[PDB]
């Protein structure tokens, strides 16, 4: 129903860790922005912040580079280290980072702050005149006083089962339906015929009425008591039926969660 | 953007720094398990260094970098002899007390109970005796005579006024307080939140005192939590319970390679409870100092209401010189035979008169 | 159609209008979450509004809109400072004891234990010793010095007919009574309901007077009442049961943001039970007077049959001014030496004859 790896991605992303947002990840990535794709978070994060390209200055040794210099992919920050990627070489104390970006220098004040990522065209600092002419992230580094346009511009990121049940929530199935009828009626076999195979799926969901949104599992009712029975057998030995044995450790599962949720998020830990 | 606080570590490796009420805070700031591993970092160490906003997704800022730990630069922390392992010793410096709104007080302290650094010290009294006017001279006294000394009160399980009074009358010195009104759950976590601080502070070689009102309360509040150690102690005290107050008074110590924990902490007795006598004889084997002032002094309203005949140190010859040790001697020696009521109305018209030295003169 | 009571707000965020009786009603009037949520109200807020009859299928009456709460106008109530964020201070306010019928007991009160605003006093005697007569001469006294200040008569566990004599001797006080035909529950619940409307009336800066008899009776429905604790205290009490009674007493207190919250309450002592001296013992820690009467004095027929000596408040200099501090402390001085019954009859004798400030004079 979602055009999806109903098999491997599915619980690609219910268990293993998947930023998805169809909004626009519009700054580029190799290929341009993607729509619905799910990603790895390195690469959402390198895309995050332009291409910060960290590299340790060995002790007593003066980089090869400066702190607002634009050091391009390859270039040595030091008589040791090489670049990896363009951008400016920011100074560390200690190292040097070349973020891929683009820089204009302030001696008025900024007009961008390290963090918005702005278009082409934007105001980065000294009113109109230091202004950014790339999309993505900004860092306004007193430092040398410059306002560096990272190309990082906003892509967010989702994960998990929220993330599922909103783009289940977030589908309307006339409209898949008339693409189905479409990629039925016209094209080949090889693929119409998938394509009515889910559009089976969207008669029945739509003629059926019921709504797929509880179409996952939120509020899980608990069976009766007697139901799963607890019997005693003799001297204190118990006999349960295994759902109880199962309830438990559920039970045990949501409040940890709960606990941790209001205690701290580690995010590994969280996942 | 530059934050401080003091640490405390999550089970999970990693920290937040906290404020001075000593509890979870929404300005805490989370500290991550590497920085701590760099820089060999504990609990109840005071941190500070700049912070960022926290990110999207993110409840609490996080500490972009560490600038001090313990007013001091890091470096240092990763190479340190560790508290634990720091030499337990006698107090072997005294400490004079003098307070000027009365002298009387810090006087029969002195000629009874001198304070050296490092003391793990009691006063024991019943309600209504003195004894949190007495600690308020202490603080003070401390105040006058040892400004260069961490001074830190803590104030458990007792009177909201006394906190406010003590705010306004320790002239800003750290005092971390939680009033009756607080579950034992709170009182538990803040004392020892305080506890390690100080702790890390003397590891640094640092003097410090902890001036603790309701130390029995405390030990109530161990009581309350400890789940169940099974067996109860004679008096309704738990055996395991007071472990904790056991381990935390004993961190009272005098220390070789520099700094010293003193604690000075208020006790009650005549109750009526066999849980605060039980309290009372335990804690008088631990510590080194035992200040005691009777009820039926303070009924006469004469101040302090100390019983002399019990009150005493121990080793006074490593804190008072032989004329000293000798004066005080003779003075005792004087004062077994008579009342404490007395003594008392004795001693204070003698001691008003003059100096302690130009009264030994 | 217009409908009042005091708010009960359920575990399900909506809540109910109670009457005096201080318990589920037919006739109590639902309230909505939601309004619970826009005017910010709090259990034991005083609410009266306009209402309708139940619709079919509704078996209670539903506030149909909010017009007063606590007496005033609700935009307030979104905007005030909550009672636990109240400053806690001493009682600045002194009160005048008089009550025409026996002023014996009013002077001598005066003269032993002080009166203020925010007071967290407690009387303390055997069965059959004037504290209930002594409860009744403070509630004439204070319906006669102190109208101002809202006077709330809680009856825990007592007499009936106590209960019928004071309702008629209250004239027109909130009288709250829970005899001892109550099972604890109904003790405790009505116990909940006045206290959480006191301090939602002093969270508005007002004066709210509280003259509990049996204390100890509500203490005794709290062990009732928790479920286990595991262990027990000393004397057959249990650990955690006393918590719920000292927030009690302990909520009285002196605001310095306006209003404040005086409680008195009777304790028993001398039952030769050791619950009743425990949970006494435990209450003098946390309160500000204790005032005693003696089971010899009623013997011997004299009234009030105070013990003297034992009785006083803390911080009587903040009640008192200078001349009257050293009036009492003379007098007190002269008192302290005397046995207890005949140091009552000199001290009536020589009160009987004029006023307490002319008997300065
Ligand atoms: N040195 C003193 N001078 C004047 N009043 C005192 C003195 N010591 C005690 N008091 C009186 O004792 C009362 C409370 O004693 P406190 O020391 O708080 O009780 P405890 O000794 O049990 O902690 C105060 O109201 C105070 O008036
Ligand atoms: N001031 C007084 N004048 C006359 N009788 C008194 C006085 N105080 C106590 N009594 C007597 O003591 C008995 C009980 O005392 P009271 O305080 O009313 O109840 P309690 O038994 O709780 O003390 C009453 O029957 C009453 O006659
Ligand atoms: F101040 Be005492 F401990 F009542
Ligand atoms: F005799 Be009393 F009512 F306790
Ligand atoms: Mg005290
Ligand atoms: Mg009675």
């Amino acid at each position: 129903l979602l055009d999806l790896s109903a098999t491997e991605l599915e619980q690609v992303l219910y268990f293993s860790k998947y930023i998805v947002l169809d909004p626009k990840g519009a700054i580029l990535n190799g290929v341009p922005v993607e729509k619905r794709q799910l990603l790895t978070d390195e690469e959402y994060r390198e895309l995050r912040y332009g291409k910060q390209e960290t590299y340790p200055l060995p002790p007593g040794v003066d980089a090869l580079v400066k702190d607002g210099e634009e050091v391009v992919k390859g270039q040595e920050l030091a008589p040791g280290v090489v670049s990896r990627l363009d951008g400016v070489a920011l100074y560390r104390f200690a190292s040097i980072l070349v973020v891929k970006a683009r820089v204009y220098p302030f001696e008025d004040d900024v007009e961008v702050s390290t963090g918005d990522r702005v278009a082409p065209g934007d105001v980065l600092a000294d009113g109109g005149k230091v202004k950014s002419d790339v999309y993505g992230r900004v860092e306004v580094d007193l430092v040398r006083n410059v306002v560096r346009v990272v190309e990082s511009y906003d892509i967010d990121a989702r994960m998990g089962a929220e993330a599922i049940q909103q783009l289940l929530k977030e589908l309307d199935l006339e409209a898949l339906e008339k693409e189905l009828l479409e990629e039925m009626k016209h094209p080949s076999r090889a693929r119409r015929a998938k394509a009515r195979k889910r559009l089976e799926v969207v008669r029945a969901f739509l003629d059926s009425g019921n709504r797929p949104e509880w179409m996952i599992l939120e509020a899980v009712p608990v069976l009766p008591p007697d139901l799963r029975p607890m019997v005693q057998v003799d001297g204190g030995r118990f006999a349960t039926s295994d759902l109880n044995d199962l309830y438990r450790r559920l039970i045990n599962r949501n409040n940890r969660l709960k606990k941790l949720l209001a205690q701290g998020a580690p995010e590994i830990i969280i996942r | 953007r530059l934050v401080k606080g003091y640490l405390e570590i999550s089970q999970d490796g990693y920290g937040f720094l906290t404020e001075n009420l000593h509890n979870l805070e929404s300005r805490v700031a989370i500290v991550s398990a590497g920085l701590i591993k760099q820089y060999a970092l504990r609990a109840g160490d005071y941190v500070v260094g700049q912070a960022r906003p926290p990110r999207e997704n993110e409840r609490y800022a996080t500490l972009l970098k560490v600038e001090a730990v313990n007013n001091l630069d890091p470096e240092a922390a990763k190479n340190r002899p560790r508290f634990d392992e720091l030499t337990p010793q006698f107090p072997d410096r005294q400490i004079r007390l003098e307070t000027t709104p009365d002298e009387l007080s810090t006087r029969v302290i002195d000629l009874l109970a001198p304070i050296g650094r490092g003391q793990r010290g009691l006063i024991v009294a019943p309600p209504k005796a003195g004894k949190t006017t007495l600690l308020k001279k202490i603080a003070n006294a401390v105040l006058k005579n040892e400004p260069d000394i961490k001074v830190i009160v803590l104030l458990i399980d007792e009177r909201p006024e006394e906190v406010t009074d003590f705010r306004e009358s320790v002239q800003g010195a750290e005092v971390i307080a939680s009033t009756f009104d607080e579950p034992p759950q709170n009182h538990i976590r803040v004392a020892e939140f305080v506890h390690e601080r100080a702790k890390r502070i003397v590891e640094e070689g640092g003097h410090v005192m902890i001036l603790l009102d309701s130390i029995t309360r405390l030990a109530r509040a161990n009581n309350l939590v400890t789940p169940p150690t099974g067996r109860t102690l004679s008096g309704g005290l738990d055996s395991a319970a007071l472990y904790f107050p056991k381990r935390f008074l004993g961190a009272a110590r005098n220390i070789r390679g520099g700094g010293s924990l003193t604690i000075l902490a208020t006790a009650l007795v005549e109750t009526g409870s066999r849980m605060d006598d039980v309290i009372f004889e335990e804690f008088k084997g631990t510590g080194n100092m035992e200040l005691h002032l009777s009820r039926r002094l303070e009924e006469r309203r004469i101040f302090p209401a100390i019983d002399i005949l019990k009150s005493g140190t121990r080793r006074e010859e490593l804190l008072l010189g032989e004329e000293v040790t000798h004066k005080m001697w003779l003075l005792r020696k004087v004062l077994a035979d008579m009342d404490p009521a007395e003594a008392m109305e004795m001693l204070l018209a003698r001691l008003a008169r003059t100096k302690n030295n130009k009264e030994f003169l």
